[PDB]
């Protein structure tokens, strides 16, 4: 049973085959393009973008969504991190929040599911910390300032153990089990 | 529009009603129409909607559980709610006020009828040719276009019946002809936007013009709230006139329309 | 599958192509129409593109700019450019080399033929009714079934053209329905939302039953690059199979769909 | 003439045969048909001929038998009877040696499949409406016009069938009008005495001036080696051309007539 | 000749016949819920939020938005700036950024007119500063905290010498003018 991906980043496709090993289910890739609407609620967010990518492949597909919840800024992050990630930058972000009272934040990864008969939700939660300082590579996404609650890196500087501990490992190891008891 | 008014005095016009005066009394609308008959088929409500025009729903729903019936009981059960009450929309009641002989619906339900039995107007509702013959000449006569929930064969809520009225093969389609042959047809509620629609005006439109032989097959106008001049100008090459007005409030905006014909 | 390739082994198929196979080679779009028209008309585009729908506002620029002339010229200037290569598209390559005798379309370019020409193939271009004598069965028959930008006549354009269409009494009509009644159709490159190809369906299926010639008609097919159980559900009852594909992006599936033909 | 072997090297012909194509075999006649059907009923073979004219004398014999089963059985055991030579006549095989893809026929014989089948020929032989789906156009079509040995029922041998054949809305004649629609036809072996090729004519024209494509459908063509000014007269308004030949000795006249076309 | 607004604001009602005065036109108001996207480009929001309204009333008419844009955050509210200021309200907006480094920032109101055949864009603009504590009456919108140039107090202090310095003054003038010139 084959399951679509419509994403563009082509180390995600294999990340998750090394994931899904064995679960009886491959990802193939699709190489279309989502224009995603920007609302803070998430769920209508992954509910919209899972119905455009259904309306581009028409077999079973997901789509994930990377967000974030500080709680100094009331969850102002969520429908908008990307943009509020690509708009403020790393050295800007830990001077802003990093220094200030409060670096409590959640970073959450929802994923919505179809099988061609429903719409499936999956989210995964891990609580973090606000680095003041950026450390570790700066390439992929917010890890460079993301310290997690009881470890002292932030998610660029070890490697391999982030993608066992973060929120969408989580959240695709619900969707793993909902996958391996036949969905149903 | 002054002339709509002239002809309205002289009986020459033709009331024809859609879903536009439905749509004020809280009836259920197409919408959860998809909603359900997809939840009670195994589907989600929305996702389908990737591949509909909620016709090939009715289509997919009389194709896997066999005939129209069920859709047919759930829709007249929805739509002839308990709570819902017919003295509280005003646009109902200024239909059933109006000197209006014969009038064309499309709509399923049966308001009208009731909304002219609620202000003492006699009618014989009429939707197979049989009825035909039963017409009170008097009594105002509502024509079910396609056709109510007492007939399960020639109601129209499917894409092959909805194809099965493009030649205008049923005698209603011949008595409608029959009606309109020398008078107007003043159309409510009716969204040209979606294409069958356009398209079934079409058709009609043929009818009249079709036969502008001497006659003059009286003008015929829609009321639409918003004034586009794109529909004004191709609907006035099919013999077709265009009344809209300035409030934007669509029931407000038929209250007030309709209140020209309460008063003559 | 294997049944229409044993029927295009016998050659008993007919392709149609419509507007969706045309992707490929970058030509304008419908809706750059709608803002070069909206520019000519003295319109902003969205605020044009937002009220009428996508076919209407073109027979508005009809009406408003008197007839057809101007706006097919724009067509036959833009779409005929010569930054238009059309050795690049693999698509027009596989349908000249495939063994096609009648090719049916809704094109109103002529890159089909000049991608017969540009394969040492012979064409006949027919759009009108006096090109029916010019055949010859050694060439494969082009039949501009909704016309041709050399005729302002037999352009379907604007609603009110593209109506009459549709009660399929034009002669090329008749001719289609010469061709199709020993032989299956193919259908590519429409996007199924067409309410012409439905009707279409639905025309050819009565006329193929009502003229008790039930048991002889193959299977007609239609290619979608995406599977849809409703629409092969509804499809079914019109006696036409759909055939999907498993590549996401249309370009190539529609390709490795044409690839089937050449090779025999 | 020359117009006409233009049509046939584009493939444009479609070939009729009467029976005065196969007049040249030593077939029985119609008249031993009557005399054996007069000593069936113990009638003499004038005087039974009198009072009856071939077709009703066929209908008498059904009425008394109850059906055609036993004259189908003796059709068929003297029509194919095994001291009959298909390599004797040069007219079935300059019929088979020419590149006739459609041949129509009104006999009830197989000489003509049997002329295809002995000069290495495939045709695909079509008698009634289930046959059309077994149609390849790499072989050489056979269509049974008047019906064959192996079905009762489409067996016309009597006066009221036909009739039923007259009134031309059976499915074969629906196959026969989209065959003929581009192509000119020629009808060889026929007499103008028979009533049904002349309203076959008749029926062509007026179908013709009816839809508006007279412009398309080249002229017919029938062979009588007889010539006769006023029959070219009153075929020349229905569009067909009569061709005369010049010997007078009829065989080899249709014989060199056909050897036009084997060349080609 | 009638303009009719879309918004269910009471005090525009007669605020922009005000305003207005004298130009001959009364802007009237309709009642219907208007559903605006969310993002930063603000010339998208007042295209498509003139689009719909067109598509609603389908005669001439116009629509407004106000936003702000923080220097020291590149701009990033724009037209996110309602649902920033719902997410953080005024304390926290003053404790952000009104007590940061740089308090100076952007407003801008751009109008959007439809004269029912092309489309026209009005934009004024008024620099300012963000005050360290909230001041003033907090029931309009984010006045408590915008202290304009030249000036000590914030734009809710301002009363009814708002409308002489604003930027949305500042796109209605641009608005009367085109507006006395016969719509050239």
């Amino acid at each position: 049973m084959n399951i679509r991906f419509i994403t563009r980043n082509r180390h995600k496709i294999k990340e998750i085959n090394k994931i899904l090993s064995g679960t009886g289910v491959v990802v193939l890739a699709s190489e279309h393009s989502i224009d995603e609407i920007q609302t803070e609620n998430v769920h209508a967010l992954i509910k919209d973008k899972l119905l455009k990518a259904f309306k581009l492949v028409g077999r079973p597909v997901f789509v994930e969504h990377t967000g974030l919840y500080i709680e100094s800024l009331n969850g102002f992050p969520g429908g908008l991190t990307q943009i509020f990630w690509d708009k403020l930058q790393a050295d800007k972000f830990s001077q802003l929040l990093g220094t200030s009272e409060n670096p409590r934040l959640v970073a959450k990864t929802i994923i919505g599911y179809c099988d061609s008969m429903k719409i499936y939700i999956f989210e995964g939660e891990t609580q973090g910390t606000i680095s003041p300082v950026p450390k570790g590579p700066r390439d992929f996404q917010w890890d460079c300032i993301f310290i997690p609650d009881g470890e002292s890196e932030t998610f660029a500087e070890m490697g391999d153990r982030k993608n066992e501990i973060s929120m969408r490992k989580k959240a695709f190891d619900k969707f793993k089990e909902y996958l391996l008891e036949g969905g149903k | 529009m002054e002339q709509l008014l002239a002809d309205y005095k002289k009986g020459n016009v033709i009331l024809f009603v859609g879903a536009g005066v439905s749509m004020n009394l809280g009836l259920p609308s197409w919408s959860q129409l998809v909603d359900h008959i997809a939840t009670e088929l195994g589907y989600d409500p929305d996702i389908y909607r990737t591949f509909g025009s909620a016709l090939e729903l009715a289509e997919y729903y009389k194709l896997k559980k066999g005939k129209i019936g069920p859709l047919r009981s759930w829709m007249d059960r929805m739509w002839h709610s308990s709570d819902i009450d017919i003295n509280k929309s005003k646009v109902h009641e200024y239909i059933a006020k109006a000197n209006f002989p014969i009038i064309y619906t499309t709509n399923y339900d049966r308001w009208i009828e009731t909304a002219l039995s609620n202000y003492g107007k006699e009618y014989i509702k009429i939707s197979s040719v049989s009825d035909i013959a039963k017409i009170d000449n008097n009594k105002t006569q509502i024509i079910k276009f396609h056709g109510d929930f007492d007939d399960d064969s020639s109601i129209v809520l499917d894409e092959t019946s909805y194809f099965q009225r493009l030649e205008f093969e049923t005698p209603l389609d011949i008595k409608f002809r029959s009606d309109v042959l020398g008078k107007s047809v003043l159309f409510i509620g009716y969204s040209l936007s979606d294409i069958n629609i356009r398209l079934l005006f079409y058709k009609l439109s043929k009818l009249w013009k079709e036969q502008k032989l001497e006659e003059a097959q009286p003008k015929s106008y829609i009321f639409l709230p918003r004034p586009n001049p794109i529909q004004e100008e191709i609907l006035e090459q099919w013999r077709i006139g265009m009344i809209s007005s300035e409030n934007d409030n669509p029931g407000e905006s038929l209250e007030e329309f309709l209140k020209n014909f309460v008063l003559v």
